[PDB]
Order: structure tokens, then C-alpha cells, then sequence
RNA sequence: CCCAUGAACGAGGAAUUCCCAGUAAGUGCGGGUCAUAAGCUUGCGUUGAUUAAGUCCCUGCCCUUUGUACACACCGCCCGU
RNA sequence: CGCAAGACGGACCAGAGCGAAAGCAUUUGCCAAGAAUGUUUUCAUUAAUCAAGAACGAAAGUCGGAGGUUCGAAGACGAUCAGAUACCGUCGUAGUUCCGACCAUAAACGAUGCCGACCGGCGAUGCGGCGGCGUUAUUCCCAUGACCCGCCGGGCAGCUUCCGGGAAACCAAAGUCUUUGGGUUCCGGGGGGAGUAUGGUUGCAAAGCUGAAACUUAAAGGAAUUGACGGAAGGGCACCACC
């Protein structure tokens, strides 16, 4: 997996854990 | 069948008395028709000439755009209205171990025809030169660049359009450029690289038959 | 349609994408000053002379 | 590893040099790091020079160039083959061939 | 129809040719341009897209130009080649090399031949992205 | 082997074998198999060209430079759901 | 042939210049700044590097306002395809432009901290100064420019070299290193987990800074060599290739 495309997964991983974690 | 060129004149086109060839060619107008007039649709056309078809001698890189302001007669009685140095002149001179340095002037001549003129000049490599490159430093463009603005003003604004004329077919402007700017940084080929008529006074017919003939 | 001579001087070399032609240096005899190439197809011999509609043709040159 | 000691470009003494869009594809391409062709060519052909020649209304009219400057990314240039790979040794060689 | 003139002096049109890579484009007009004598495209000499930008597209449009031009009392031309210009290719396209030839070559005189492609002092942005056309 | 049986073929689409001198090609005899056995093959004679004394296309052969994360060597290696 | 708008500043333009970096290219003017050079000027150690702290910081992105030409994430349609959701085409929203606030990240790279000393050669080039046959312009003396030949000082680089170093590539620094110590800041310690979790902090947001562990694993990796392969380039050969 290109590693900026990881990262990107990362984030939006951190984004979706953020909306859940009210 | 309807052939829309039945409906139209030939007149021949006419230049200003400072070139010695005097026709330049034939436009086709469409006859008048109702309102719509023949001869008024006939002015403001201008014409591209080059200046070997102009004048006997005399270079062919330098164009001349003429614009008719009347038709008498089946003829169309043009006036200067710009000139240019053809692309394949101009794209030749720009080489790529030089400086090349341009100004430009919006200066009115005495009969009220503000021109704004467009010189060019480039840096010469001397004879003996060594160094590949002949670049002038920035304040000895500046330099050059003021004494083509003035001499520019100078040539235009102290005489009027037919004068002017006379001086640009043969580029005596840039010739005095180059020699005054030999002693800054000797120069190349510089021209008067363009004209054009920004404003021009109110249409009479005088001081127009006076520029013909 | 004007016809003139031409005869071979100098086999220049084989052109063709399959080796069709030879390019071939070739004078007009009736100058005997000019020196012209020609794409000529077939076996050539050096100082042939040939009836040719053409007399300012040209080929792909290298 | 490096390959080239320049980079494959002039970039000396500067931080940003401004891009250029290839003539071929228009790829965004640095100043220096393009690869520049200037091309002089005859605007008639050679085979027609004698018809444009002859049916000229004058007398040696000497018939104008057409100067054109292309810049090539590297990619465009080298499927169009203005430049090509070479040996390690020979990439060093800046001398441009005979012309 | 046409001029009052003698025969043996030309009567000079501009033939502008538009040779883009799609199509080609020979257009005769007056000197000054203002009004066309005719204009004949690649694409109204082939019925196939691929090839209206072709040599023979732009050399039969040349011939109907020329035919039409000697119809009207047109003799010798003025040549004003361009490239599409601005953003795009400043070099002209394949039809414009066989446009002229044909021009010439049905006994059409030929005066000053100009580049009038459009050169931008620089332009708006290109239309590829920053990776260009990667096909 | 003797009589009678004239179907189809009017030198035949695209793709496409093979051929440079006593060769291609036409032509018959011989050896192999063999109850005595050739539409096949292997030799021989006989008759016998304009074929071009070139290029690498679109055919293979991988020679040099070049890239490589392959070395089980691209039928490799490998990423993710 | 005209008018309007918004962008951008070609060619000249370079292994050229300036800037702390990001970055910077139409003319002219104003404004403050700066390096180098020149100096038998002045002060006289005032210096170097730097926790804390601070200024600037591409692009994209956020908020508000103006503008909106072009291009254009998203999206719509047309193609290609087994499929394409992509490449390619026609449009096109945010955006791209400017003003005021935010963000503080890039392969922000020379993948190379700063300051100082020493250690080869050569030809160039940019700025400043010094010296000098001769050639040109100022249409006249000197001077001043443009050339030419050198020298000196900083600068961007280049070529070369058994200086030396290095795993090598390669580097006149990446040298002066087991013959190891000129000064000082940041920072690495097998590969993953992972720049993740969590806490703190900053932000309107996107996110930035700081930053683990359990667990898993014998290699991952660097440079170079020989092969093999390449939908890489250039050649050569055989009528089992072509003409």
C-alpha cells in the first residue's frame, strides 16, 4: 500500500473514531 | 440561383503620398442597398501592406497598416494607422546570449495623432569578444532604455504625422538610437519594433487630400 | 512533360524499406554540369543512361 | 542512489525556478529541469520550394523561417526520442551532438 | 464580375490558412480581410473526422479555393499561415505544407507568405492538469 | 487389367510454405516398407528461368547500452478489500 | 474592426542573480532594507552555538468580503474495457485571483546543522576593486562605457587529481578518525505494531506539536556484481525473415 494512501486511511480512521466518541 | 458577389464593386485602394508606389489594391464592397451604404461600410478597413510593396526600395520586414477614413470615386484613400516588423523578423533577432531591451512611448505628434511607439534594441557582441555572453548590467539597460524613450519623444512630438511617417519607412529612429546608445552598451539591431494609432483628431477632409498627392 | 538525360557517376547507396531503391548520383548529358540524386529502382550500373520524365526530383535524403 | 550530480536539472543558488506545461502533453515541467528544443524550419517544404519559388510574384523572395521553441517533459521527450538513455560514463558528456 | 483591370497584373487576395491538427482551413479574402472571396475546410472535402486535418483534405480544399478565386478574378495571394496559438500548439498542422503546395500549384501566384500564429506574452492556464494528457 | 460410370474444377477470399545455377521447376528410374507392391520418404538421372548479388518490415535469433523491489529468475515479484 | 473582464508576464532566461528559508522576472516612481568590495575611519572582545521564547514559512485547506477569464477536486454525460468506479473527451462546483483573519505542513532536498583552522591543480562565470599593449563610442583633451590580458576578495558552480576518506556509489568534502578530543545545537539505536493508542496542548475545522505499550518477527535494509526479464533505446544476422 502506498504510504501516503495509509496515511490517508489513518486519518479518516481518526475522523470516524472521532464522530463515534461523542 | 443567388451568387452574392454579382451585388459587388471592385475599388481600388489608394496610399498616402509618403510611399512612392501608389495602389496598394482591390476591395470588394457589397453595392448600396436600402440603408446600408457602400462607402461608409468601406471605411475603417485596414490594410497590412509590407513596405517593399509600398516603396521601390527598401526593406520587406516592415509593415504598414493603412486604414481608409474615405472613398471617392471608386477609390478608397487610405491613412497610417500602425506599423509592425514581421514575425519571422522579429523572432529572429531574439538570440540567446544577449540582453534585449524594450521601451515604449505614448507621444502625440502636432496634429494631434497620439502614437504609442514600441523600440527594440539588443546588445552587440563585440568583434573581438571572448566572453560568450554580451549582457548589460540593469541600471545600463535603464539607461539605454531612457535614451530610447527621449529620442522617441523627441522624434514624434516635435513634428507631425507626415514627418513621422517619413522617418519610420526608413527606421532613422532606431539608427540615431543605436548611435546614441553605442556609448552605454553598443547595440545591434535596434528598430522601432511598433506603431499604433491610440487616438486620432476629428476627420477632415484637407489635411487628408493634403497627405495624398 | 519535357524529357531529358541522365546518367549514373556515383552510387550513393541502397534505400528502401526492404532494400527497393539506390539512391544514385546522376548528370544530365546535355549540361554536363549537375549532379542530382534519384531513388532509381531495379540493378543499376555505374554510367547507365535512362529517358526520364523528371529532371529536379528528389528523395527522402540523409 | 543519486544519479546525477545536478539532479537532472540546473538548479544552482536557487529555491524555486517557475514551471513551464510541455508543448506535448502539458505537464507542469521546471525551467531548468525541461528539456528545450529550438527549432528553425523552412515554412515551405523542401519538395515544395521550386512550386512556391515559381509561382512567386517576385524575384528571389527568399521565403521566411518559422522559430519555434518546444519544451518536453521527460517522459514526452524521451518517447519522442529527442534524448535517450546512456551509459553511466557517457551521461556525464554535456557536449551536444555535431550539427 | 470581378475587377476592371488588365489582365497581365495580379489582383491580390489573402489566403489565410488555419492548419490545426484537427482540421485545416483555407479561407481568400480581400486585402484587407474584411470581405471573404471563399473558404473551403478539410471537413467538407472527406466524410471521415480522421481525416479532415489530412494533406489531401487541405489540398482538395485548396484546389476549390483556387478554382473559385480564378472564377472571381483573384490571380495571386497573400499567405498568412497560423497554429492554433495561445495555450496550444504554436506549430502548424499537417494539412497547411500540402494546402500551400496545391495553392501553388493550380497556377495561383503567391505573394508574401506571414506566421500569424497567436503568441501569448503568457496566457491563462493550459488545459491538461499539472500531470498533462497521460494517455 | 477389359468394357461401360464425365460428379466436381472455368487457375480459386483473408491469412500465407518453399526457391538463387545445373537452383527452382517439369520429368520419369532406384532404395526403404515389401504376398510381386507407393498417393510417403530416401537417392538418381533427364529437361531446365526474368527471378535479386539488397534490406531488416510486421519474422525469429536477446549482441551493446539501460531499468529492476526478479535470482524458483515475468508462468517472477507483489498490494488491498 | 472595436469594447469589456479576469488572469498571466513568453521569447531574452543561463547549472546566471538576489533572499533566512518559503520564494522572487513588463515600464517607471516612491519607500525602507542588504551582501560583497574599498578603507592608514570608529568601538575595542562587544563573540560562536543555542533550552525557554519569537518572526517568517510553497501548495492544498478554513472563516468573512470582493471578483470570477482560464484551468479545475466533487459531480453530470460520452467513450475505452470482461469490468473502469480510471487513464482519454465535453461540460463543470468548491477552488485557482485580490483584501483581512486562521493553519504551520512538503521528496520544505544538497535526502548533507552552524561557526573556525588547515589540506591539490585548472578553466570559466557574477559582483567589487587594482593594474595593463591594443580595438571601438562619446563624432573634440582626460574620464567614462563595450571589448582584450591579468591580479585580489567574497559568491553560484564545473572539470580534474593515488590529498585523504568511504560498504561502495561517490565526496576537495562526506578529508585532516583506533596516529580516535577546535566550539556548540538538534537527533538515530534490528524490522513491524506506529507516528498508532492515550494524556496534554494548539486550531473554527481539517488537523499540528508531544507521543507509547502489549504483541509479532530473523531478518528488513544500503551499495555494488553477474544473470534473467522489460508493452526501454540502439544495432547485426538467416529466402526455416522480408523485398
Amino acid at each position: 500500500m502506498r504510504a501516503k494512501w495509509r496515511k490517508k486511511r489513518m486519518r479518516r480512521l481518526k475522523r470516524k473514531r472521532r464522530k463515534m466518541r461523542q | 440561383v443567388v451568387d452574392p458577389f454579382s451585388k459587388k464593386d471592385w475599388y481600388d485602394v489608394k496610399a498616402p503620398a509618403m510611399f512612392n508606389i501608389r495602389n496598394i489594391g482591390k476591395t470588394l464592397v457589397t453595392r448600396t442597398q436600402g440603408t446600408k451604404i457602400a462607402s461608409d461600410g468601406l471605411k475603417g478597413r485596414v490594410f497590412e501592406v509590407s513596405l517593399a510593396d509600398l516603396q521601390n526600395d527598401e526593406v520587406a520586414f516592415r509593415k504598414f497598416k493603412l486604414i481608409t477614413e474615405d472613398v471617392q470615386g471608386k477609390n478608397c484613400l487610405t491613412n497610417f494607422h500602425g506599423m509592425d516588423l514581421t514575425r519571422d523578423k522579429m523572432c529572429s533577432m531574439v538570440k540567446k546570449w544577449q540582453t534585449m531591451i524594450e521601451a515604449h512611448v505614448d507621444v502625440k505628434t502636432t496634429d494631434g495623432y497620439l502614437l504609442r511607439l514600441f523600440c527594440v534594441g539588443f546588445t552587440k557582441k563585440r568583434n573581438n569578444q571572448i566572453r560568450k555572453t554580451s549582457y548589460a548590467q540593469h541600471q545600463q539597460v535603464r539607461q539605454i532604455r531612457k535614451k530610447m524613450m527621449e529620442i522617441m519623444t523627441r522624434e514624434v512630438q516635435t513634428n507631425d504625422l507626415k514627418e513621422v511617417v517619413n522617418k519610420l519607412i526608413p527606421d532613422s529612429i532606431g539608427k540615431d538610437i543605436e548611435k546614441a546608445c553605442q556609448s552605454i552598451y553598443p547595440l545591434h539591431d535596434v528598430f522601432v519594433r511598433k506603431v499604433k494609432m491610440l487616438k486620432k483628431p476629428k476627420f477632415e477632409l484637407g489635411k487628408l487630400m493634403e497627405l495624398h498627392g | 512533360q519535357p524529357i531529358k538525360l541522365a546518367r549514373v557517376t556515383k552510387v550513393l547507396g541502397r534505400t528502401g524499406s526492404q532494400g527497393q531503391c539506390t539512391q544514385v548520383r546522376v548528370e544530365f548529358m546535355d549540361d554536363t554540369s549537375r549532379s542530382i540524386i534519384r531513388n532509381v529502382k531495379g540493378p543499376v550500373r555505374e554510367g547507365d543512361v535512362l529517358t526520364l520524365l523528371e529532371s529536379e526530383r528528389e528523395a527522402r535524403r540523409l | 542512489t543519486k544519479k546525477r550530480r545536478n539532479n537532472g536539472r540546473a538548479k544552482k543558488g536557487r529555491g524555486h525556478v517557475q514551471p513551464i506545461r510541455c508543448t506535448n502533453c502539458a505537464r507542469c515541467v521546471p525551467k531548468d529541469k525541461a528539456i528545450k528544443k529550438f527549432v528553425i524550419r523552412n515554412i515551405v517544404e523542401a519538395a515544395a520550394v521550386r512550386d512556391i519559388s515559381e509561382a512567386s510574384v517576385f524575384d528571389a523572395y527568399v521565403l521566411p523561417k518559422l522559430y519555434v521553441k518546444l519544451h518536453y517533459c521527460v517522459s514526452c521527450v524521451i518517447h519522442s526520442k529527442v534524448v535517450r538513455n546512456r551509459s553511466r560514463e557517457a551521461r556525464k558528456d554535456r557536449t551536444p551532438p555535431p550539427r | 464580375l470581378g475587377p476592371q483591370v488588365a489582365e497581365g497584373e495580379n489582383v491580390f487576395g489573402v489566403c489565410h490558412i488555419f492548419a490545426s491538427f484537427n482540421d485545416t482551413f483555407v479561407h481568400v479574402t480581400d486585402l484587407s480581410g474584411k470581405e471573404t472571396i471563399c473558404r473551403v475546410t478539410g471537413g467538407m472535402k472527406v466524410k471521415a473526422d480522421r481525416d479532415e486535418s489530412s494533406p489531401y483534405a487541405a489540398m482538395l480544399a485548396a484546389q476549390d479555393v483556387a478554382q473559385r478565386c480564378k472564377e472571381l478574378g483573384i490571380t495571386a495571394l497573400h499567405i498568412k499561415l497560423r497554429a492554433t496559438g495561445g495555450n496550444r500548439t504554436k506549430t502548424p498542422g499537417p494539412g497547411a505544407q500540402s494546402a500551400l503546395r496545391a495553392l501553388a500549384r493550380s497556377g495561383m501566384k503567391i505573394g508574401r507568405i506571414e506566421d500569424v500564429t497567436p503568441i501569448p506574452s503568457d496566457s491563462t492556464r493550459r488545459k491538461g492538469g499539472r500531470r498533462g494528457r497521460r494517455l
